[PDB]
């Protein structure tokens, strides 16, 4: 009997759930892990190699 | 004569400098590509398992 | 493994739709043509010396 | 006399003033003079604030003049303060303990009076397990972090005691 019950009449466990989800999220990353990641890409460096 | 012909054999060997660099230009562009592949693959996989973890 | 194990509303689909339709930038050379030209120039300087020798 | 207290006070100075995570100092069977010294050099350093309570260090003290029981349990008291700061707040705690040997020594001073056959070098038969159940609580978990600096007295420069 949990129709309106997300967690079956807890009235608690949220005060630590916020901490667990903070820790779990902060150890997986720091950005928003609910959206797709954009990609910036670099190009290797090069120098003058021909005979000076 | 023997000294001069030795120099010619050496001149003919000169080409090894240019292929070496060409090899390094070849491999580097191959590396940065494969890194770009693993980076993109691994990141998107991370967001997936995070949903699985939470 | 990710179709049948995420209860989030269709978010696994658009991540994978964004993936198969992702174009990773293949790096272009921009650096071997100019060493080939230097190679050509060298063989010129080589061959003329072999002629002198 | 080799410099454990000076080194632990320099570590306090550097790290704790560079830290933002509620340090905790536990004086375990040490000199009371050094306790007063540390208290006042922490007040004058701003780390302890007697007004406008933004203090960042909790002090727990049981010194040489205490009975064996107090000197055996004061390390646990300081440990419990640090453990609350780690678990119920997720903060990153510093835990300075000086001296931890006294903890061990305190046990010895009651061992035979509890009716226990002495072990080697006159130490309680329960030395390793007592040290284990105390030290295994001083640890970083997935819920928080505890950096612990413990001054360990080595009797007579033995290191094999
Ligand atoms: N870093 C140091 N610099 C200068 N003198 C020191 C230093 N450390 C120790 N000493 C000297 O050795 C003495 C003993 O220092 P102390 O911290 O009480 O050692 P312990 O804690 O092992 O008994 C000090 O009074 C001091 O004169
Ligand atoms: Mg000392």
């Amino acid at each position: 009997q949990t129709s309106g019950g997300p967690v079956d009449a807890s009235s608690e466990y949220q005060q630590e759930l916020e901490r667990e989800l903070f820790k779990l999220k902060q150890m997986f990353g720091n950005a928003d892990m609910n959206t797709f990641p954009t990609f910036k890409f670099e190009d290797p460096k090069f120098e003058v190699i021909e005979k000076p | 004569i023997d000294t001069e012909k030795s120099q010619q054999a050496l001149v003919q060997k000169r080409h090894y400098l240019f292929d070496v660099q060409r090899n390094n230009i070849a491999m580097a562009l191959e590396v940065t590509y494969r890194e770009r592949l693993y980076r993109v693959y691994k990141e998107v996989k991370n967001r997936l398992d995070y949903h699985i973890s939470v | 493994y990710y179709k049948a194990n995420v209860a989030k509303a269709g978010l696994v689909d658009d991540f994978e739709k964004k993936f198969n339709a992702l174009k990773v930038p293949v790096p272009e050379d921009k650096y071997t043509a100019q060493v080939d030209a230097e190679e050509k120039e060298d063989v010129k300087s080589c061959a003329e010396w072999v002629s002198l020798s | 006399g080799v410099g454990k207290t000076v080194l632990i006070m320099e570590l306090i100075n550097n790290v704790a003033k560079a830290h933002g995570g509620y340090s905790v100092f536990a004086g375990v069977g040490e000199r009371t003079r050094e306790g007063n010294d540390l208290y006042h050099e922490m007040i004058e350093s701003g780390v302890i604030n007697l007004k406008d309570a933004t203090s960042k260090v909790a002090l727990v003290y049981g010194q040489m003049n205490e009975p064996p029981g107090a000197r055996a349990r004061v390390a646990l008291t300081g440990l419990t303060v640090a453990e609350y700061f780690r678990d119920q707040e997720g903060q990153d705690v510093l835990l300075f303990i000086d001296n931890i040997f006294r903890f061990t020594q305190a046990g010895s001073e009651v061992s035979a009076l509890l009716g226990r056959i002495p072990s080697a070098v006159g130490y309680q038969p329960t030395l390793a397990t007592d040290m284990g159940t105390m030290q295994e609580r001083i640890t970083t978990t997935k819920k928080g972090s505890i950096t612990s600096v413990q001054a360990i007295y080595v009797p007579a420069d033995d290191l094999t005691d």
